[PDB]
């Protein structure tokens, strides 16, 4: 009965830290959908840019929404972060025990 | 920190095609990584019962 | 067999399979997209 | 090129209107079956004396 | 986040139900055998008598 | 789970997102414009 | 300023009755609970 | 759950701010067409000149 | 392949709706019959 016990607490929790996993992968994944979107825009505009009949200001423009969309880029990249952890700062491995 | 660049890029599409290429290749990890989670989950349950 | 209750731990099972597919289900239903995470389909998030 | 988009990503009303209608009535018919199973070891009672 | 703090905080009234109800047989059970229990051995001093 | 209706909200996330959408499409059918505000071309604008 | 005016006065038009399901489902649950609260002193009392 | 509160919390209320600075935008870019269009006159009166 | 797919698979609603309903019968008789039988040899101490 004690090992069965012991057992089964330990998975309940595991079960929980389950959850948990899920849900910062979750976070990550909705972080890394908006980057996408904005890496999109971002090859609209370098495709506008390859126009030839475009003058030096209206390449300053374009290049204005670029350095504005890549500067979102990084700042998403910095400062999203779920329960202390920036995800998407620096390379790292998480370890989730669920056995 | 960010240098300023120093002249036109060249062929940039291609490289922008590399970022999209590594952005989702992680996104398809997430997912995988979440599917296991969900398929423990279930198990955990059914291990629970019995 | 008073205390504890396996029956009634095996029904609520099937009560949280339901909730997930009902879940899926109506996600799918607002967005729109078949594919609405990579949790769905990878190939299809990629093409 | 859209269309293509489409086949790949749209979903299907009519398909997920059926999905949804299958799953609300799975969950009520759990909850009653629920209600039910609660009730099963108060038969013992009746032993008490 | 909502969705995190809810899978950390929030109680599943599907398993509290079925703790509540259980844990209602169990008092009402003990009650019960308490009292038997108290009786017999004033029975068994009404034997001694 | 009583205390929050997590398919709710995604729902509300999905129906801004779509209503966006419609009024982005309106402004544009009506005005038989293109461009209505800084927003929509930096280049175009200009030109 | 008229839309600007709107978005920090106007209350969310969806948001708010979701709310009101939580109050309402919350209210029902806790009048059972408090039901409850009596029997186990009524149980005590049988007991008695 | 505490350190979930403050983010979430936090996190609603920047919305807003982001939305009063979209408004001050928007109002600056309405005064800057006017601006555009006085100028435009402008300069059709002084090639008429 | 879905239609026998269902053919095989899955339960019948009404008929495991009536067989619950006959075992819940029997599970009460059980329960009064048991407790007669408890009964009878507490008159078999009433009669020592």
């Amino acid at each position: 009965a004690n090992r069965f016990t012991a057992n089964i607490k330990g998975l309940t929790q595991a079960s929980r830290n389950a959850n948990d996993g899920i849900s910062i992968a979750q976070t990550t994944e909705g972080a890394l959908n908006e980057i996408n979107n904005n890496l999109q825009r971002v090859r609209e505009l370098a495709v506008q840019s390859a126009n030839s009949t475009n003058s030096q200001s209206d390449l300053d423009s374009i290049q204005a929404e670029i350095t504005q969309r890549l500067n979102e880029i990084d700042r998403v990249s910095g400062q999203t972060q779920f329960n202390g952890v920036k995800v998407l700062a620096q390379d790292n491995t998480l370890t989730i025990q669920v056995g | 920190l960010a240098e300023a660049a120093a002249t036109t890029t060249e062929n940039p599409l291609q490289k922008i095609d590399a970022a999209l290429a590594q952005v989702d290749t992680l996104r398809s990890d997430l997912g995988a990584v979440q599917n296991r989670f969900n398929s423990a989950i279930t198990n955990l349950g059914n291990t629970v019962n019995n | 067999v008073i205390n504890t209750n396996s029956l009634s731990l095996l029904t609520q099972n099937n009560l949280n399979k339901s909730q997930s597919a009902l879940g899926t289900a109506i996600e799918r239903l607002s967005s729109g997209l078949r594919i609405n995470s990579a949790k769905d389909d990878a190939a299809g998030q990629a093409i | 090129l859209t269309s293509a988009r489409s086949r790949i990503e749209d979903s299907d009303y009519a398909t997920e209107v059926s999905n949804m209608s299958r799953a609300q009535i799975l969950q009520q018919a759990g909850t009653s079956v629920l209600a039910q199973a609660n009730q099963v070891p108060q038969n013992v009672l009746s032993l008490l004396r």
